[PDB]
This record gives C-alpha cells, structure tokens and sequence, in this order.
C-alpha cells in the first residue's frame, strides 16, 4: 500500500512535469500561454484502514 | 491516479503571474469553448505519440471535423498557426463556408459530389481549379 | 524523413460509394468540400475504422454527446431511414456481398499498407453473421484487386494461404492481435488511437480530470 | 619548431572556421547558424542583419553564402543547407569561454586509475596472471561484503556528489561529437571517387565496380562507427543504464549541480543516441545510391571530351580582342538547335478580401494625412460589396479608441451592379492615421 | 531566328561549362541548373572588361541574357536574380560543334 | 534567441583570447608564444617579426606586447612575465585542426556505462541494495574466473587494442587543464581585497585580518584543487599506476598507436604532474605574504586622499587655456624637495 502507490504518484508527477515542460513553446492570445498543475488530496476510507 | 487534482492556468509571456485559473470550460462564449477545447487536446494528442518518450513522431497526422463551425477568421488563423507550430500535418473537412484561408495555407483539394445516390470523388490542385 | 503520412485512400462496395473509388492526400495538407450530404464524414468514419478498438461513427455531427450509426449499416449501405414495405428498397444490396477497404502511409524510403476484408454468406442482419479479416501488408506487390481475386477464387483457406507462400503478409483473424501488433510496430501508447478518434470531433470539455485520468496517462 | 610556424601560417590561410573567426561579422553569423541548427536560411540572414547597422543588406547576404559555401563551410545538396564539423568546432570554441567544467578532479584520476588497469589486465594473454588477478579482485570483493555486513555503508559528501554528478555529464555527452566527421569523410571520398573515375573514360572499370556488390566509399570511421553502433544495438545493458540514471536522478543535491537543461539531456540518453546512429545508414544509402546511379549514366568520357574542347575554346579565347565591337558581333558557325514554329503561319468564389483593403485604407489615410469621414472615403475608394465595409470601418474606429458620433447623420447615395439606388443612414466618424498606426489586425 | 555572334557564343561557352559543373555532381532526382547574375558577372567582365559603373554592366547582361533567351536557352530570371540553364544547349555545345567553332575561331585569330 | 547574440557580441568585445585570433600577425606571435613558453620575449618577439615583413620593429613589438599586457593575456608581476588560461586555450584550439582524436568509440561507452553504476552505487545509503550488489558482482566475477580456468583468456585485437590506448592517452592529457585558473582566480582575488582595503581606510579590518590567522583568498576552484591534491599524496597507488603503465609501453602495438612525443608525455606523467602540484602552493604562499605585507604597509588613507586629490586636480586642469606659452610658462606654487646645495 505504501511503496506501491507512492512511487506510482512520484512517476506521474515527473511525467507531468515534462508535459508541461514542452507546452511553452506554442503559442496562445498574444503575451500568453497555459500551463497545467495538479495538487495532492488525500480522504476517504485510507484513513480508516 | 486518483489521488491527485488537475487544473489549468494561463500565465503571461513576460515574466510569469497566474491570470486565471480553471477547472474546464464553463461559462465561456462560443468560440472560448472551441479554441481551448482544440488546444488542449492537440497537446495532449502531440505528448501522446512518440515524444512521449521523446524522439519525434512516427505517425503525424490529424483529423478535424466540421473545421470552424462557430468562431471567427482570428479564431482560425490562431489556431492554424499553433497547430503548424506543434509540427503536424492536417486534412480539413468543411463545407463551402470558407475556401480563403484554405486557399492560403493548404496545396491539394478534394471535391465530392452526389447524382441520385452514387458519388463521385475528384482530385486536384488549386492552379488547375484557378483555370476554370 | 523518418515520419509516415497518409498518403491515399482506397474504397470498394462500401457505404454510397459503388465499385472503385481511390482519393491522394498531398503530405502538405488537404482540403475536402462538397455540398451537404454528399459524402464527406463517410470517408473519414471508414478511414477510423481500422484504427481504434472502438469506433464513435458519426461523432462530430451531435458534438460528442451521442453515437447514431453502426458497422452494419455501413457495410449493407442503407441510405435513409426508409419508408416499410414488402421490399426493403431503402438498402442499397441484400444477399451476399463483399466489402474491402484499404489505406497506405508512405515515408522515405519506406511504405506501408492496411486494409480488411468483410462478407455475409445469406440474407441476414446478425452481427454473428459477419465474416471478417485485417490485414497488414509491407510489399508493393499486394493489391487490393488481388485480395478480391483470391476470395473470388477460393475461400477463407485460399486467403490465409497468402502467407505461406507469399511475404510481407501476416492477416489476423482477431482485431486484439493486431492491434498489439501496430501499436508494437509504431512504438506508441495504449490509447493513442482513442485519443485520436475522440478527438476527431469533440467541441466541449467538462472537466480535463477525467480527460487525464481516462485517456492520457 | 619553425615548422610549426609554418603549418600556422597555413592554416591561417586554409582552414574555413579560423577564416569565420577573422570575419568582421562573425558575431550575427554565429548566432543565426547556430540558432538554425536546432533559401529560407537567406531571409533569416537578412533579417537579422537588418537592425544591426552600427559600425544591400539582401546582396552582402547572398554574397557571403556563396562565399562560405566556395570556403565549404556549408554544403548544399541539392536545394537544403547542410553543415560541417568546423561549424561545431566553432560553435564550441565560442560558447566555451563562458564556462567549462574542471577535469582535474580526484574522482577523473580514479576512473584513469581504473581503466588503466583494466586495459593492463585485458592486454595480456597469459592464462595464470588472469586468474591470479581474478582471484585478488574477489578476495577484496569480499572483504569490502564482510566490512559492510559489519555494518560500515558508506555515504558520500556533498561536494563528491556533486564532482561525481558533473565528471558524469561531462564523460557522458562527449559521443556526439564525432557524427559529422563521418558525413564529410564520406562525402570526399565520394568526390575522389567520382573524379578518378572521369579521369580515368574507361567502361572496364564501370562495369567491374557495377557488378561487385561490395560496399563502397571505404573509411576507417565507417568501421569504426559500425562496431560502435554494432554494440550500442544491445539494449539489455541499456534499459539497465535509464534505470539508473533515473534513479540517480531523484536526489536532493541535483538542484545544486545541474541545471535544467542538462538534466533534460541527461535523461533521454539512450533513445537519442540510438535515433542519431539510425540517422546516419540512411544517408550513406543515399550516397551509395547516387554514386551507383552516376556509373550507370555512362557519360563520363562525353564529360571529359567537352571540358577539354571547352578549355581548348577558352585558351583560344584570351588571343582575340574584346574591346572591338564588330569583332564581338561577327557571326559564328553553330547550327540552330531546337528550331521552333515560325510563330505563325502567316495567317460563389473569392467573396472578399480583408488584407488589400486594410492596406489600402491605411495608404489612403497615410497620404491625405487629415481627418477624414465615411463619406469621403467611400467616395475616393468606391467599393465592391456595401456592406462587410462600413461594418469594418465603424470596427477600426471602435477599437482605436476615436470616438464616433450618434446625433448626426451623412447621406451616401450607392448604385450596385444592375443599376438601382440604396441610401446608407450612417453616423458621423472622423478617421486620422496616427491614432491607429500602431495597432496591429 | 538571327545567326550568333562571337559575345552570345561566349557566354553560351560559359553557361556550358556551368551545365558541366551542375551536371558532375548530380544524381537521381528532379533538379534544375540555376545560376546567379552576380557569379557570371566576373567571369564575362574577364573577356569582354570592365564598365565604368555596375549599372552599365548589369544593363549589358541582362540584354545578352535576353538575347539567348530568344533562343530559348534560359528563362526569364525569377525574384532573387536568377537564371535557369535548359538542356537543350547541351545539344547546342555537342563536341562536333564545339570543335567546328573552336576550328573556326582558330582560323579567325590566325590571319 | 536575441540573448545569445547580444553574448556573442560582447565576447567578441571582451575576450582577449578572441582579441588575440582576430589580430593580424596571429600566427606568428602564437608559434613564438608557444615556443617561449616550453626583455627577453620582446627581443625575441622582434627577432621573429624581422624576416617576416611581407604582407621599426622594436618600436611596434613593445607596442603589442604592452597592449596585450593591457588586455592581460599575460600578466606581469615584477619583471617577469607568465601565460594564463586564454593563452593555453587559443594555442589548443589552433593545434587541434590538424588532428583530434574520436571520441564516439565503444570503449568510452563501456566506461560511462561502468562509471554510472558505481556512482548510483556509492550515492545509495541502503545497506540491503549494497549487500546485494556486492553478492552479485562476487558471483559474476566467480563465473568469469571459472570460465579463465576453462581455458577461455581473451586478448584485445589490435585495432582495439590501438583504440583504447588511444582513449588512455586522451583521458589522461586531460589531467593538466586548469592549472593556471587557480593562480588567476588568486590574483583577482588579490586585487579585489585591494580595492575593498583601499576603497574602505578604515584600520580596524586590516589589524583585524592581520590578527586573524585564517587563510584568506580561498576560491571554489581552490577547494577542489586542495582535496585533489591530498588524494594525489597518496603515493601507493602511484607506484602501482606506473608500473602498470611501464608494463604496457612495451607491446608491439606503441608504435602503430602513439607517435614518440605521446610516449614521452605518458612516461613521466606522474614525476611531473607532482611537479606542477607542487609549484601551485609556492605561489599561493607568495600571493599571501604579499597581501599581508601591503595590508601592514598601511599606505592605504594616503594613497586614497592622494587619489581624490589628483582626480579633483585633473577635473579643474580642463578648464586652462593650453593652446598659449605664456599660461604654459606661469610658475606654479610647488616647494622644492631634496635641494641640492
Ligand atoms: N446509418 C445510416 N442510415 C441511413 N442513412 C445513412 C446512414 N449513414 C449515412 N446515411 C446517408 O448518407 C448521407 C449522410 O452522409 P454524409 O454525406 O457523409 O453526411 P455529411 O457529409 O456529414 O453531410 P454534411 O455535409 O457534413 S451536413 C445521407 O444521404 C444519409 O441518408
Ligand atoms: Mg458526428
């Protein structure tokens, strides 16, 4: 439960680094452009178990 | 994946402040919906083949249906250039609508007709079509 | 360079279009016009076709939120809901019938064509009735009037016999084998494809959460 | 050692990149080369000349191409600019006096002391010495095991780590550097080749090299870059080799060595340095195909015999006097080829334009120079369609920021195709050129 | 058409020998011979000689262009000052002709 | 984009090693900077210019000589003068036209290979990965040796034999590169204290500092010399590294691989790398002491009052008129100093 799910959301936290790494370059409206964040929510039941 | 939140942001060329912040794509006006809705997936499609693990694509081709069905010409001259800035290549399908900007960035044209309930399919370039 | 794109596109027996049908792509771009109704989301639903594991025919006519169409109807070619009456004169052709269809990326130095072949035996609308077959072909010398030829001449045995004589040839009886073939061949994701063909028409986004967490990652 | 003075002054003379160096505008062409490689290579010259008068413009550009391209810094094939090793060498040579990472470190002397004596080891053909150094190498083997189930594992500092992080990079990206000394040695083997065999025309030779299907265009870094790639197809040791570089990746002092592009190239090393072997097969296809197509044409001796009638005609050619017209007009003997007729006998498209209208307008409004209104307008500038006009004149007033009048009303009296009259009911707007000069559409 | 005369044959010389020099290093594919007015300049300036201004010479060139292009050995030259040499001069230089006229000037220069 | 070219720009401007290339006479005052470096250099400076003229002698080479001290490519300290890194840098960048050795071989791919795992090895504080890896090359290195007792000792063939003493000689010529950029890195040090000294006076720093025991002039590149060098002392695996590579300076593959003068450098490598280590802490010894014999000078008040006044000085000496004799000739206010009788 914790090596498992921990490194899988360390990789898909890289991973979204590069996307967002190469998103730079296109360009939106004039003086623009967009870039993608995620955040960490942890609830439910995990805290039960 | 489900343990994380997603969100999207545009920022200023020059230096970098946060102007707004969205979840999707709620509340925009016609065209607002469209171009986002564009962008984000042609990124998204562009990561997805094989610079996902870098190197470039193997496969680049995409398809757009009923091309610029409620914005604009601005709109779509925006969203030509940032689609030949992510380095594809694109068939357009559209009625009569527009042909200028076609004219312009595009060099073959296909025409479809129908007579009863056959059709025919034609093939040509724009300097024949100019002779007619 | 070292990049495939489509560069032609083949038709037969399928949909309106009747006999042979052959479209070029130039690499630089193209444009496809022609008055409403005439023909031009056919093309593309039978070009999507081949590529993903499940097509969404007909998508960008509601803007993504329903699916009207089937392959069916496609294959038989019906050309309107029709009017009901002792003959069904609203279907193009019943009985046994034939359809191949065939599309060819080129790059340099290089070229590669797919394609499949489909058929009915009787007077039937069972999706259990409809005999089918991909194919995936890297010499110059298949054609798709070879492949008619060979069904006319034999069987189901007569077109698997390709392979063992024949080379650059590996036909597929299940769609799941081939399409880990491709994907092994291009070196791409799992859900590229889908990602394309939903992407093909869709003109909203709710919310990029489950765009993300469905399709990209 | 005046040898060496005089293989200075040769190369001073000779060498394309220490001539690029010399040049006066070095500067701007380094900057546009290497920002390229990352026709249409002239426009981006010139533009980028453009705002660097200081101290033609399109002809001095044109000018020195060709003039680098006579030096060979840059090769042209067949409508593309492709580039050379000097290029590189300058590029880094150029780039390297801002900062360059120290090798004199302890942990480079350790590496040579390794590699040393691996090599003294493998270098050696006896069958005892070998396995007397096998069994020493795991006697330490196991003393290092049994002191680290002593519980002795050992961390390395800061510093190290980061010496060790750079020494790595530095070692790492240094494969690439070869790639285009290969192109060009290919490339003048070809010419050589080519011309020996204009030189030589003799058909024996032709149809002997035609049937040997053996490779040609022979190098010694052809076999050298065909052993290296040979090996580099194992990806066994590959996958091994991402795995740890990403691991290594995810530490907290990477930050303090590496910045972020370093760190980008660091970790796509093994894809990329595949793709790039890759890259080169083809184009010696290429130019193994081209080589073999040029046998098959079989015109070399026609070649031949024309440039030396052609250099027997220009040595004819400085004995007559030019600066006599009528000389220069007495007609010569050739007999007309490709004679054509005697040219006779004897007996819902288009829609509208936005850009040429913008353009004109802004002629117009540049040149009368003064306020000017809708009616005035129209009239010196009749136009095709009435309407999708006066909606972009009111547009442009709008966003300029000129004010626009309600209360008051001018008359423009239109008259279409097929004859007819329609009256426009428009309100008042006064138009200048330098409120909107600075506005792009 | 006119007969030619000793300038246009020189410069057809010249052209010629650009064929020659675009045609060694040539192989499969569709390419063209283009050639700059600037690089001809010299080389028929080192005959002819030199006019007090570029404009004069320039002016020279371009009428000597136009008067082989009548003979529809090049075209028109296109937006960045160049010149397209035809094939078909390759059968105007053929070596019978070439040593024909190389005969013809000698006996012109010798008496 | 644009940032790179404004860089450019400015290098050219400033470096003086690029100042050095774009000069006329670069060939020849390099090849004699090169030979004089293996009054004295002016005179042979001109010696060289003399039968060159092609394309007053004395007069013109002080001239350049002066110049490029300006733009300290060389520095002089008393009366001597002494090459740096630009120098050293321009004269490698021109011998290295002429041959560079390959650097996309196997061999270096195999050590980069090597050396990534030991360094993911040795940044791993884990000690179950370690026991791990340490059982595993055990038993790799037991494998090989059963294979060598089987009958199975390979050899290296020639060509990659030639190869990789190749690579040997390249990754070990290495070891000499900056050298000097620790003594210019001491020297700007050294001049930078100056200038903080004499733009502060204010006496309490310098009895502080003088008081103070502690090294000053410490650079990065300092740090990672000394640690270098405390590695270096260590003269066992010295001795065991050089007879390794007396043992492979003999094979019938030196001559095809190594021309005499690489035979040369790799024989006395270590003697005279101890040697150039050595020389380093003798000049860091005198750029100390001379630090701390002019901050005991303590001239530093004098020499700034003398400053100001001569700026202030120089400011109203603009405003005379210096186009008349008789303003020239105008006695000054100035007592005499050291009259003699
Ligand atoms: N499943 C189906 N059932 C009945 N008719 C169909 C079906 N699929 C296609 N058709 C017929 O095929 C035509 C529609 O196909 P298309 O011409 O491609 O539509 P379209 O090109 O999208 O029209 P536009 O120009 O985009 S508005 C009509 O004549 C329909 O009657
Ligand atoms: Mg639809």
């Amino acid at each position: 439960l914790l090596s498992y799910i921990d490194h899988e959301v360390s990789m898909i936290e890289e991973r979204l680094d590069d996307l967002n790494s190469t998103m730079q370059r296109v360009d939106f409206q004039p003086g623009r452009y967009l870039r993608l964040v995620a955040k960490k929510v942890i609830h439910e039941s995990l805290r039960t178990l | 994946r489900f343990r994380l939140e997603f969100a999207v942001s545009v920022i200023d060329r020059e230096g970098n402040n946060l102007i707004e912040t969205r979840t999707g794509s709620q509340g925009g006006s016609g065209g607002e919906k469209e171009i986002i809705a564009s962008y984000v997936l042609t990124a998204s499609l562009s990561y997805a083949l094989c610079p996902d693990g870098s190197s470039r694509p193997l496969f680049g081709t995409i398809v757009l249906d009923q091309a610029f069905s409620r914005s604009s010409h601005a709109v779509a001259g925006r969203i030509i250039a940032a689609l030949r800035e992510f380095g594809l290549h694109a068939v357009f399908i559209t009625p009569n609508k527009e042909m200028r900007l076609l004219r312009h960035h595009t060099r073959s044209a296909v025409v479809v007709h129908r007579r009863g309930v056959e059709s025919s399919l034609v093939s040509l370039s724009w300097e024949a079509l100019d002779e007619h | 360079s070292e990049t495939f794109i489509l560069t032609s596109i083949e038709l037969y027996n399928w949909g309106g279009f009747q006999g042979y049908h052959r479209a070029e792509i130039d690499p630089s771009g193209t444009a496809v016009i022609g008055p409403t109704g005439s023909g031009k989301t056919t093309l593309v639903d039978a070009l999507m076709t081949l590529l993903c594991a499940n097509p969404r025919y007909n998508l960008a006519s509601t803007g993504g939120h329903e699916s009207d169409r089937d392959l069916v109807s496609y294959v038989r070619g019906v050309t309107g809901p029709g009017d009901g009456g002792v003959e069904q004169s609203h279907i193009a052709r019943q009985g046994k019938t034939v359809t191949a269809i065939a599309a060819t990326l080129e790059r340099d130095g290089a070229q590669v064509r797919l394609g499949a072949v489909l058929w009915f035996e009787g007077t039937s609308s069972s999706a259990s009735d409809l005999k089918k077959l991909w194919l995936l072909s890297e010499s110059p010398e298949q054609t798709l009037e070879h492949w008619l030829s060979q069904h006319h001449a034999g069987g189901m045995r007569a077109l698997r016999q390709m392979e063992k004589d024949g080379m650059g040839i590996w036909p597929y009886p299940s769609k799941k084998a081939f399409l880990a073939r491709l994907r092994d061949y291009f070196e791409v994701g799992e859900n590229a494809f889908t990602l394309l063909n939903r992407a093909a028409g869709l003109k909203q986004l709710n919310s990029i959460d489950e765009i993300f967490r469905e399709l990209v990652l | 050692a005046q040898q060496r003075s005089e293989r200075y002054v040769s190369a001073r003379s000779q060498h394309p990149a220490w001539l690029l160096l010399a040049s006066r505008r070095a500067p701007l062409v380094l900057g546009c080369l290497r920002t390229l490689f990352e026709e249409d290579a002239l426009q981006a010259l010139s533009e980028m000349l453009a705002a660097y008068a200081s101290q033609a413009t399109h002809l001095q550009a044109g000018r020195e191409l060709r003039e680098w391209i006579k030096r060979r810094l840059v090769v042209e094939r067949e409508g593309r600019i492709y580039a050379t090793d000097a290029l590189e060498s300058a590029i880094q040579f150029v780039d390297s006096l801002d900062s360059r990472i120290m090798t004199s470190t302890a942990s480079r002397l350790s590496v040579v002391q390794r590699e040393i004596e691996n090599l003294e080891t493998g270098l050696n053909p006896s069958p005892t010495g070998r396995i007397a150094s096998l069994r020493r190498r795991i006697q330490d083997l196991e003393h290092e095991l049994a002191r680290v189930e002593a519980g002795h594992v050992d961390v390395l500092d800061e510093a190290q780590a980061i010496e060790g992080m750079r020494e790595v990079y530095n070692l790492a990206t240094s494969l690439r550097a070869d790639f285009r000394r290969v192109e060009d040695s290919w490339r003048e083997a070809d010419r050589a080749l080519r011309h020996s065999i204009i030189s030589e025309h003799r058909g024996e030779i032709v149809d002997r090299l035609l049937d040997g299907q053996d490779a040609l265009l022979n190098t010694p870094e052809g076999r050298v870059f065909e052993s290296f790639q040979q090996q580099l197809r194992q990806s066994a040791e590959l996958e091994v080799m991402r795995e740890r570089l990403r691991t290594i990746l995810r530490h907290p002092a990477v930050p303090k060595a590496l910045n972020r592009p370093q760190q980008r190239e660091l970790r796509w090393l093994a894809l990329r340095l595949v793709r790039e072997s890759q890259a080169v097969l083809q184009a010696r296809a290429r130019s193994e195909r081209d080589v073999r197509g040029f046998m098959k044409t079989g015109l070399a001796a026609e070649h031949h015999r024309v440039g030396q009638l052609l250099n027997d005609f220009f040595n004819l050619a400085l004995s007559v006097d030019w600066q006599r017209q009528s000389e220069r007009r007495k007609p010569a003997c050739l007999p007309p080829v490709g004679v054509a007729i005697t040219g006779v006998p004897a007996i819902a498209f288009d829609g509208l334009d936005r850009e040429a209208l913008i353009h004109d307008t802004l002629a117009v409004l540049v040149e009368q120079g003064r306020p000017v209104s809708l009616g005035e307008l129209a009239s010196l500038l009749p136009p095709a369609h009435d309407l999708e006009t006066f909606a972009l004149w009111l547009a442009m007033a709008r966003e300029a920021g000129i004010e626009v009048l309600t209360e008051e009303r001018q008359f423009v009296e239109l008259v279409d195709e097929d004859e007819q009259r329609w009256g426009f009911n428009l309100p008042y707007v006064g138009l200048d050129h330098e409120a909107l000069k600075d506005i792009d559409w | 058409r006119q007969r030619l005369n000793l300038e246009q044959s020189l410069l057809i010389a010249i052209l010629r020998q650009h064929f020659i020099a675009y045609e060694q290093e040539s192989g499969t594919g569709a390419s063209q011979a283009l050639v700059a007015v600037d690089e001809l300049i010299p080389q028929l300036q080192v005959y002819l000689g030199e006019l007090g201004s570029e404009a004069k010479e320039r002016n020279r060139i371009i009428t000597l262009l136009d008067q082989l292009k009548g003979h529809g050995l090049v075209s028109a030259l296109d937006a960045h000052d160049r010149v397209i040499i035809r094939p078909i001069i390759t059968h105007l230089a053929n070596p019978e002709n070439l040593q024909a006229l190389v005969v013809w000037l000698r006996e012109q220069v010798e008496g």
